[PDB]
């Protein structure tokens, strides 16, 4: 699994449990949606990109 | 002693170096997270931070925006890695901090600090996937001055038949640069669209990181600054030659590998683009 569109419109509490029980040694960052972000490719990373509420704003993706 | 990593050798910078071109008097500026201005591979020339709560260009606190200038400018010595454009004159814009992330005025800033500062190159191994009208304008701005923009094209790999390119890699008036491996494949996470321009190896690549350390990143962020790297070279070479002249040169002489959707034109040869007449290998 290195996508989780199931969890967009979710709290980014619950995104960080569902991720870490699919992929225990990621390295979870979370960001806001709408930043400007490197591209590297980084296998062991997720980021979460949340709105303003702290829920998910885009489809997380390992990268 | 130096090594040179291979993705220099891939897009035929040796052969610049041979003929005696480096990238001397020609201001790039690495638009990114810092550069580790101690590292004795590097020399960085100048910059300026638009990061509010990480005010020093010259410290970079992630490690992206070092290994991004080493690949455009490593210094040709004995030690480390050599760059695409090791006598480039280097500008640290910092405008990531050391998460990785920055506004969108942030990065605008950093783009009008290039033009101000009359940089010739700059390069963005950065993205976001939407736009904005003040991002749009910015880049359009610098190309309208003169300088080559270069971008990473995205690491968002294939989504059926639409574009994952992002911006500001998106924009016409910037060379959206994708990734491939040592065998000219195009690697999986490398972004696809019709804006995909031309290719570059961003695979395993070798380059400085801060405290004095070098490493293998992957990522089309590892790709972009062998373009503006090569952008550099061709400018030393050319000082006269315009943005679009640039441009059209790293165009028109790649080595056409697969369909444009995945491979954009192609891989980048700066050796036939630095020639005066072009055409692909
Ligand atoms: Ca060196
Ligand atoms: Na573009």
């Amino acid at each position: 699994k290195t996508e989780w569109p199931e969890l967009v419109g979710k709290s980014v509490e619950e995104a960080k449990k569902v991720i870490l029980q699919d992929k225990p040694a990621a390295q979870i960052i979370v960001l806001p949606v709408g930043t400007i972000v490197t591209m590297e490719a980084r296998i062991d990373r997720v980021r979460l990109f949340v709105d303003r509420l702290d829920n998910i704003a885009q489809v997380p993706r390992v990268g | 002693a130096q090594s040179v990593p291979y993705g220099v050798s891939q897009i035929k910078a040796p052969a610049l170096h041979s003929q005696g071109y480096t990238g001397s008097n020609v201001k790039v500026a690495v638009i990114d997270s810092g550069i580790d201005s101690s590292h004795p591979d590097l020399k960085v020339a100048g910059g300026a931070s638009m990061v509010p709560s990480e005010t020093n260009p010259f410290q970079d606190n992630n490690s992206h925006g070092t290994h991004v200038a080493g690949t455009v400018a490593a210094l040709n010595n004995s030690i480390g890695v050599l760059g695409v454009a090791p006598s480039a004159s280097l500008y640290a814009v910092k405008v990531l901090g050391a998460d990785g992330s920055g506004q969108y005025s942030w990065i605008i800033n950093g783009i009008e600090w290039a033009i101000a500062n009359n940089m010739d190159v700059i390069n963005m191994s950065l993205g976001g996937p939407s736009g904005s009208a003040a991002l749009k304008a910015a880049v359009d701005k610098a190309v309208a001055s003169g300088v080559v923009v270069v971008a990473a094209a995205g690491n968002e790999g294939t989504s059926g038949s639409s574009s994952t390119v992002g911006y500001p890699g998106k924009y016409p008036s910037v060379i959206a640069v994708g990734a491939v491996d040592s065998s000219n494949q195009r690697a999986s996470f490398s972004s696809v669209g019709p804006e995909l321009d031309v290719m570059a190896p961003g695979v395993s690549i070798q380059s400085t990181l801060p405290g004095n350390k070098y490493g293998a990143y992957n990522g089309t962020s590892m790709a972009s600054p062998h373009v503006a790297g090569a952008a550099a070279l061709i400018l030393s070479k050319h000082p006269n030659w315009t943005n679009t002249q640039v441009r059209s040169s790293l165009e028109n002489t790649t080595t056409k590998l697969g369909d444009s959707f995945y491979y954009g034109k192609g891989l980048i040869n700066v050796q036939a683009a630095a020639q005066h007449h072009h055409h692909h290998h």
